[PDB]
């Protein structure tokens, strides 16, 4: 078992996909979502380790006979957790979601295919569906327990790297698998980038197809383009954003308090005074938790006005009056 | 600091009666509390009254507690055979320094004052072959448990060379038994002839001395 | 409901560290106290700490030798006593007091022994009656560890039988006395045999008591 | 409850007046929609989540709520758009000896995310000591068993709780209400209604080029300007009929 070392490459302008299924024409829409950062460092592989999934992954592969036939997603890729297997064979895109004890070396043989040794087990299935020259790009993300898969196929004549061009990525699939996916791996008989929560200024042409986009967080010129809602910026000085130094750390300072508030004497007391003679106790110079009280459900009613119990633990007061 | 004193040292009341124990503090509990615990021989201490006026979980209602200031009272309306054990009062609070205990009080079945049956056993010849001599003094079936035993070798008082083991109250005659073992070297044992133990007990008008001679 | 360390046996002059594990994040806000009790003795408070503050107070007697610490990661309060002596052989407990209830919990207790440790068979010495009713007994001396079961006539004789609790010697071994009072007329007309059994040493001694 | 059953529903007509009319439901609370308008509406999918909890825990089932069940068993998103129904099950899910079939998770390393289901039975480690699959102190079983006896009070009586979550994405509708589809009329001011998207306009045949996955053509003002007729996949514009000032 041997694996090729990984290289690095420039992402260029790839990673532009319709964030929604709504038709728009000749309008410079602005969106905020998990996009592939422009000019990002995309990992490069040659024909396969277990790549972390993080928060959405952009996959790309240059193929001419469908050498890469599918993908696998999952947290541990064992029977302990669920997993997802996608295989695009011939004209069928078989997608399944079960608990698989994946084989260490998944293999698919061929031209007629007759060898399929990917997983050793398959239990508790939950979903199933059936549907160089060509560059195939896909975008996989998991948001709110929904797995979204966008795709785009282009005709290219190059093997050096990602072509320096612009294109859209139409959606293909959206499923409610609801799987905490943190790892994935392709299937052999490519390039990988990681999405980030960016803001884009997509340009819809006449026929509702994206032609150009501007990564607002890339560089000052792109940010000015986004602020002006335009691609052409005339000579001048434009105010784009605000700059604020973020806090370096956190400082918490409380006095030389040493004791614990005697709240037992007003809660666990054997007897309580009459309501017309409501007993009052002043509490000062002490430290008292408050999540402890609210964690115990023995209280029939617990209503706070002007303060919330969760925010009560981290707070200081001069004196606390307990009336029983 | 705070000093806790329990009275009486040992309470002798018959079952079915009312038991009363007093716990006195050297200083009032300004920001502290008191608790009453019961412990039996060979058993871990059991808390009975928490907060000095509230019965713990599973405690029979016959137990109660009151008081304030520097004095507190633990009361048992009806005394039961299972209620005869050792009792303690402990002052405790949020501040760790407010953690002290009372010396403890014992509860035993009240019984007529029983004079101890006093016996003296010379060391066995087998034990003498081992180079050690143990003279045994037995106080059988005496009540109350409080007794005094003094070892006299040739009219010389012995201290620091004897160990006493006392059994619990008998379940039949409500009496106690005591065994005092005086251990000496064989050479020292042969250096003296008269060995005796004197017992002072409430059931004895005068102390009773049981004596023997080495060789007879 | 606290969990402490198991029973310990240590040499004189050594140190023993008794733990007290607390459940969940109910560690800092409460107050832990260590209290020991020697056998046949009263309750003796040793110390107390508050994990949230970390400052530990100790009884005046135990100053220096003992030290109380507390770790939040394991939610466990530890009390380590150094220069152990036979006087330190006692049952120790950790009691935790809460912020909102005057109901001090207790641990199951931990026995700490400081003396010579060995697996020795008991020596049974027949304490003969003095020459109406006379007493005769057996001394179970120099055995370790506990316990030993003593019966008379293999349990046939039970009336008047008093098996006093064992008392630890200064040598680290135990001394126990098991006596019985019988009519003086039965001293020579009835053979009395005390059977002493020691499971840890698996020693069975049947000693016949004969009047002198 | 920790294993709340989930059902996916699409491609079927569903009424919603039947459930509302019946009074057998102790709790019937809708968020993001009202039952009265629910009949005349469409959705991309419906997810029905069924489970059992005691009445006191019913409050835990609602958006932006906290609690043992809420934090470790079944969490609802703040943007939940659906109806929570609940009825008493003491008559069936109560045993004199204690109904222990239903279990609820009591410990988890973090609060459950919305629509996230776990059935892990690994012993929960409450302390630093690694619980190597052995139950013990600070090594607690993740689940706990409800008593659920008829003798218990109402606050502990079992209840069957269903959560219907309607998801309306930018995809063709597949769950619609019990409303018949009228005949389409074009080039005339009409009160259209497409998949519950009401409005008034002059539906006209359009030359727009919709993509196969597109359904609504929005406008600069977020007004649905082009729509896809579900029965006949053609794109129709929506122009406001006519308006203007009336000078005298
Ligand atoms: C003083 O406080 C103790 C214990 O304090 C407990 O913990 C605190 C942090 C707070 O949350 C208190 O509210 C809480 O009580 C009280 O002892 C407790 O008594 C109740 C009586 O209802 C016991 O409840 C039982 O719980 C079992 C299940 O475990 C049920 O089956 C029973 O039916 C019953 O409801 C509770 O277990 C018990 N707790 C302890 C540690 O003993 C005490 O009553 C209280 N006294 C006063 C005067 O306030
Ligand atoms: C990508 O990362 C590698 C090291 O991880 C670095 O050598 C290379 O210059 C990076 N490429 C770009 C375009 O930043
Ligand atoms: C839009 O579609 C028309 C229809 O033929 C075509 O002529 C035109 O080139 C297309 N433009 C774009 C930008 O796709
Ligand atoms: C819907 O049904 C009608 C009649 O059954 C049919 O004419 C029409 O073609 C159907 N719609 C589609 C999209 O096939």
């Amino acid at each position: 078992r041997t694996q090729l070392p990984p290289a690095y490459t420039n992402s260029f302008t790839r990673g532009v996909y319709y964030p929604d299924k709504v038709f728009r024409s000749s309008v410079l829409h602005s969106t905020q979502d998990l996009f592939l950062p422009f000019f990002s460092n995309v990992t490069w592989f040659h024909a396969n380790p277990v790549l972390p999934f993080n928060d959405g992954v952009y996959f790309a592969s240059t193929e001419k006979s469908n050498i890469i036939r599918g993908w696998i997603f999952g947290t541990t890729l064992d029977s302990k957790t669920q997993s997802l297997l996608i295989v695009n064979n011939a004209t069928n895109v078989v997608i399944k979601v079960c608990e698989f004890q994946f084989c260490n070396d998944p293999f698919l043989g061929v031209w007629m295919e007759s060898e399929f040794r990917v997983y050793s087990s398959a239990n508790n299935c939950t979903f199933e569906y059936v549907s160089f020259k060509n560059l195939r790009e896909f975008v996989f993300k998991n948001i709110d327990g929904y797995f979204k898969i966008y795709s785009k196929h282009t005709p290219i004549n190059l093997v050096r790297g990602l072509p320096q061009g612009f294109s859209a990525l139409e959606p293909l699939v959206d499923l409610p698998i609801g799987i905490n996916i943190t790892r994935f791996q392709t299937l052999h008989i490519y390039y990988v980038g990681y999405l980030q929560p960016r803001t884009f200024l997509l340009k819809y042409n006449e026929n509702g197809t994206i032609t150009d986009a501007v990564d607002c967080a890339l560089d000052p010129l792109s940010e000015t383009k986004c602020t002006l809602k335009s691609f052409t910026v005339e000579k001048g000085i434009y105010q784009t954003s605000n700059f604020r130094v973020q806090p370096t750390e956190s400082i918490v300072r409380f006095p030389n308090i040493t004791n614990l508030c005697p709240f037992g004497e007003v809660f666990n007391a054997t007897r309580f005074a009459s309501v017309y003679a409501w007993n009052r106790k002043r509490i000062s110079n002490c430290v008292a938790d408050y999540s402890v009280l609210y964690n115990s459900a023995s209280f029939s009613t617990f209503k706070c006005y002007g303060v919330s119990p969760t925010k009560l633990n981290d707070l200081c007061f001069t004196n606390v009056y307990a009336d029983s | 600091d705070i000093v806790m004193t329990q009275s009486p040292g040992t309470l002798s009341l018959s079952p079915g009666e009312r038991a009363t124990l007093s716990c006195r503090a050297s200083q009032s509990f300004t920001s502290s509390y008191l608790a009453w615990y019961q412990q039996k021989p060979g058993q871990a201490p059991r808390l009975l009254i928490y907060g000095a006026s509230s019965r713990a979980t599973g405690i029979p209602d016959r137990f109660s507690g009151t008081g304030s200031g520097t004095d507190f009272t633990l009361t048992i309306s009806r005394l039961e055979p299972e209620d005869f054990a050792v009792y303690y009062c402990q002052q405790y609070g949020t501040s760790p320094r407010m953690y002290t205990f009372g010396q403890g009080t014992k509860v035993d079945i009240k019984r007529t004052v029983a004079a101890p049956s006093v016996f003296i056993f010379p060391p066995s010849d087998e034990q003498l072959k081992s180079g050690t001599a143990s003279v045994v003094c037995l106080l059988n079936n005496f009540y109350p448990r409080e007794a005094k035993v003094q070892w006299k070798v040739d009219n010389a008082l012995q201290s620091g060379n004897s160990q006493e083991s006392v059994t619990e109250q008998d379940s039949k005659d409500s009496t106690y038994s005591l065994s005092s073992t005086l251990t000496l070297s064989k050479a020292d044992y042969e250096k003296h002839k008269v060995y005796a133990c004197e017992v002072t007990h409430q059931g004895l008008s005068s102390p009773v001395t049981k004596s023997f001679n080495r060789g007879e | 409901q606290l969990v402490q360390s198991g029973a310990e046996v240590k040499k004189p002059g050594s140190s023993v560290k008794v733990s007290c594990k607390a459940s969940r994040g109910t560690f800092n806000t409460y107050v832990f106290t260590w209290v020991r009790q020697a056998p046949g003795q009263g309750l003796e408070w040793m110390g107390g700490i508050i994990p949230f503050f970390g400052t530990a107070d100790y009884a005046q007697k135990f100053q220096g030798r003992v030290t109380i610490t507390a770790d939040d990661s394991t939610s466990t309060a530890y009390m380590e006593l150094s220069s152990l002596r036979s006087e330190d052989t006692a049952v120790y407990y950790c009691s935790r007091l809460s912020q909102w209830d005057l109901l001090p919990m207790w641990g199951q207790g931990t026995l700490v022994t400081v003396s010579s440790a060995s697996t020795k068979g008991p020596s049974v010495f027949p304490l003969a009656p003095s020459s109406g009713t006379a007493a005769l007994g057996c001394l179970v001396k120099d055995y370790f560890p506990e316990p030993v079961t003593v019966s008379w006539n293999s349990g046939a004789l039970t009336s008047g039988v008093h098996t006093f609790p064992a008392v630890l010697q200064s040598s680290g071994l135990y001394s126990l006395s098991s006596v019985v009072t019988v009519p003086s007329s039965s001293l020579g007309t009835q053979t009395y045999i005390c059977n002493v059994n020691h499971k840890p040493s698996n020693t069975k001694v049947d000693k016949k008591v004969e009047p002198k | 409850v920790y294993a709340w059953n989930r059902k996916r529903i699409s491609n079927c007509v569903a009424d919603y007046s039947v459930l509302y009319n019946s009074a057998s439901f102790s709790t019937f609370k809708c968020y993001g929609v009202s039952p009265t308008k629910l009949n005349d509406l469409c959705f991309t999918n419906v997810y029905a989540d069924s489970f059992v909890i005691r009445g006191d825990e019913v409050r835990q089932i609602a958006p932006g709520q906290t609690g043992n069940i809420a934090d470790y068993n079944y969490k609802l998103p703040d943007d939940f758009t659906g109806c929570v129904i609940a009825w008493n099950s003491n008559n069936l899910d109560s045993k004199v000896g204690g109904n222990y079939n239903y279990l609820y998770r009591l410990f988890r390393k973090s609060n459950l995310k919305p629509f996230e289901r776990d059935i892990s039975t690994e012993i929960y480690q409450a302390g630093s000591t690694p619980c190597n699959g052995v139950k013990g102190f600070n090594c607690y079983f993740p689940l706990q068993s409800y008593g659920f006896q008829p003798t218990y009070g109402v606050g502990y009586q079992p209840y069957r709780v269903v959560v219907l979550s309607f998801e309306l994405l930018h995809a063709p509708a597949t769950v619609c209400g019990p409303k018949k589809s009228t005949n389409l009329v074009k080039n005339k001011c009409v009160n259209f209604n497409f998949n519950g998207l009401t409005g008034t306009g002059v539906l006209t045949e359009s030359n727009k080029k919709f993509l196969p996955f597109q359904q609504f053509g929005r406008d600069i003002a977020d007004t649905t300007d082009a729509v896809r007729d579900p029965q006949t996949l053609e794109i129709l514009d929506i122009t406001p009929c006519s308006f203007g000032g009336v000078s005298v």
